[PDB]
């Protein structure tokens, strides 16, 4: 259960920051060298990207690393609102720290990178990204369901091939 | 005889007469095949009570 998960942190980075982010979109792939000249930033916003899974403890869980890459502006060498972005990363730490997200449990925060090189100075954009690891299981077996009259039990015994067949055709529910 | 559903009697020395098995006609399941579930009057006696 990923994309599940996936949208709990979205709703509750929403629910937290609301118009104080311009939006929030999860972003496919890590950050690359690229992405800062293909996305639509519109910052400052954060993007949520699913950083993959180590092994979990158990065979029914993973480790899953997601990542908060923070979005902004550094009009001549000076970010729009320093405060405002510290305050965001900051916020964004507390409330996805600890508490679940649908079946994920323990988010636990691993790193907080600076992530700011000239590919994204020169492009007007601070990139603060968080990343996190949490406890996810797998999905159960899927069930089933169905109900046959139970009316004929065909036994055959394994004889060789041309050895003369021995069979019972019970067919019960047989009255007589 | 008990194994055709009838009830057999024994007589004791001195002309009394003994009960050898007493049993219901319980003798196959609802399919042809053999049933002992209800044989005995002891268990019908038995699941009674």
């Amino acid at each position: 259960m990923l994309e599940e998960t996936e949208a709990a942190l979205l709703a509750r980075v929403r629910e937290l920051f609301g118009a104080t982010l311009r939006q929030v979109e999860p972003l496919t792939g890590t950050w690359t060298n690229e992405d800062v000249h293909r996305l639509f930033l519109a910052p400052p916003s954060v993007f949520l990207a699913w950083m993959g899974c180590g092994e979990g403890r158990t065979r029914r869980e993973v480790e899953s690393r997601w990542a908060f890459f923070v979005v902004a502006e550094l009009l001549n060498g000076e970010p729009v609102n320093r405060p405002g972005i510290y305050q965001i990363v900051e916020r964004l730490i507390a409330g996805v720290n600890g508490q679940t997200f649908g079946p994920t449990t323990g988010m636990r925060l691993t790193q907080v990178r600076n992530l700011c090189d000239d590919n994204r100075i020169n492009a007007g954009v601070v990139l603060y990204g968080v990343l996190f690891s949490g406890t996810t299981p797998l999905p159960s077996v899927v069930d089933l369901d169905s109900l046959d009259d139970y009316e004929r039990h065909w036994q055959t015994w394994k004889f060789p091939d041309e050895t003369p067949e021995f069979a019972a055709h019970i067919n019960v529910n047989q009255e007589k | 005889l008990l194994f055709d559903g009838i009830s057999t009697f024994n007589v004791n020395d001195g002309g009394e007469m003994q009960i050898e098995r007493m049993i219901t006609m319980y003798r196959t399941n609802k399919y042809g095949d053999s049933d002992p579930s209800y044989l005995n009057v002891n268990t019908i006696a038995t699941l009674s009570y």
